[PDB]
């Protein structure tokens, strides 16, 4: 179907900017497009409806504009509310797409993240399972990778991660990386390893133990 | 298909 | 002034049938060219569209969940309901009634369509979770090591949502980062919970850690390991 694609996907900003939010249809949608702002925790709320029409009790900072395949939301003057996720709706054609949504942040300087490997605890071992966990403290900006290796070999479907709010006084973020393997398999292996890929790092960062080594 | 509203 | 709110269960099955309603107040699904649809949300993602119904009883589906999904209304109720079938664990996810604005009208004569490109009120949204999972509490296993140091404890196979970790009683908060939990292929949450320290402290840590759903209450201390 029709596809929706909003641009940037992520984006920093400091309270006081103009920003600018794109969204193009992969075929024309004419003027049927909406804007939706939804913080954290809350429902999605109109801001903008048939691209250019201000919803009634919204901001005039906010205003859409563009028809056919390309449509731009912007902020005038950003406020500390405005820190969250943006959405674009197409309802032209069914069904009624939504864009992937572009997340604005409070912008901050770079930093990479301090990176912290943990073997599974003997107690764990004993349940029969081992979770290899794989920490990257306060980094910015929000997009880092994570990749597992064990004896060299590229970890792949194993590892579930998860990402903190961006903090309210450092403005950084936090992941965490579970890898989980059978205490079996995990026994036979050595070199587990957690390579870290970020914008503030010159290059990849790796944080690795030996299992059993003593 | 096209929209309720659509045409 | 409009509100719309969803209720339905909070925990269902895989293979079972999930039952939706969103219950309106404001306006009629017997008023001109209004329509309420349903969006979902699933954890971290974007927002995906389901389906959509209008007082003159006009019905459509997203393509892709088609089979599983009806939509219904009850007018004199002033609800609508949708209903999944066969959900699986993909299908959880906060899920959202919407209401649409229909054209508007002068003399009862539409001459304004622009109104409805948007879903203009939405109900604070309601979360489901889909696993075959039964309560269970958390083990925890203890997670040990700009020089600063880290530790943490891992609060592994609970269900359902949700656990409370605080570190030295309550005491501990500076650096401290819990965070949201994952839900494994096996219907079980699991979650860390981490903290970090000048590398001198290496003073105490104990996790609390606190599934009130399995009355699992657990404090683990946590040190740099080598006896």
């Amino acid at each position: 179907a029709l596809q929706l694609t909003q641009s940037p996907s992520s984006l920093s900003a400091s309270v006081g900017d103009r920003i600018t939010i794109t969204c193009r249809a992969s075929q024309g949608v004419t003027s049927a497009l909406a804007w939706y702002r939804q913080k954290p925790g809350s429902p999605p709320q109109l801001l903008i409806y048939d691209a250019s029409s201000l919803e009634s009790g919204v901001p005039s900072r906010f205003s859409g504009s563009g028809s056919g395949t390309e449509f731009t939301l912007t902020i005038s003057t950003l406020r500390p509310e405005d820190f969250a996720t943006y959405y674009c709706q197409q309802l032209h054609f069914y069904p009624h797409t939504f864009g992937g949504g572009t997340r604005v942040d409070v912008r901050r300087t770079v930093a990479a993240p301090s990176v912290f490997i943990f073997p599974p605890s003997d107690e764990q071992l004993k349940s029969g399972t081992a979770s290899v966990v794989c920490l990257l403290n306060n980094f910015y900006p929000r997009e880092a990778k994570v990749q597992w290796k064990v004896d060299n070999a590229l970890q792949s479907g194993n590892s579930q991660e998860s990402v903190t709010e961006q903090d309210s006084k450092d403005s950084t973020y936090s992941l965490s990386s579970t890898l989980t393997l059978s205490k079996a398999d995990y026994e036979k292996h050595k070199v587990y390893e957690c390579e870290v890929t970020h914008q503030g790092l010159s290059s990849p960062v790796t944080k690795s133990f030996n299992r059993g080594e003593c | 298909e096209l929209d309720h509203w659509a045409s | 002034r409009i509100t719309l709110k969803e209720s339905g269960p909070p925990l269902v099955k895989p293979t079972q049938t999930l039952t939706l309603t969103c219950s309106f107040s404001g306006f009629s699904l017997s008023d001109f060219g209004v329509g309420v649809g349903w969006i979902r949300q699933p954890p971290g993602k974007a927002l995906e569209w389901l389906a959509i119904i209008y007082s003159d009883d006009d019905k459509r589906y997203s393509p892709s969940l088609n089979t599983r999904l009806t939509i219904t209304k009850d007018t004199s109720k002033n609800q609508v309901v949708l209903v999944m079938t066969r959900v699986s664990p993909v299908d959880t996810a906060t899920y959202f009634c919407a209401h649409r604005r229909g054209p508007t009208t002068l003399f009862g004569v539409p001459i304004a369509r622009g109104p409805v490109n948007a879903m203009d009120v939405w109900g604070q949204g309601i979360t489901v979770t889909i696993s075959s999972t039964s309560t269970k509490g958390p083990s925890v296993f203890p997670l040990a090591p700009g020089a600063a140091a880290a530790l943490g404890c891992l609060v592994k196979d609970y269900f359902p949502e949700p656990v409370t970790v605080s570190w030295n009683s309550g005491a501990l908060t500076s650096g401290v980062h819990t965070f949201p939990a994952v839900l494994q292929s096996s219907g079980l949450y699991s979650l860390s919970s981490v903290v970090t320290v000048p590398s001198s402290s290496l003073q105490t840590y104990t996790c609390n850690v606190n599934h009130k759903p399995s009355n699992t209450k657990v404090d683990k201390r946590v040190e740099p390991k080598s006896c």
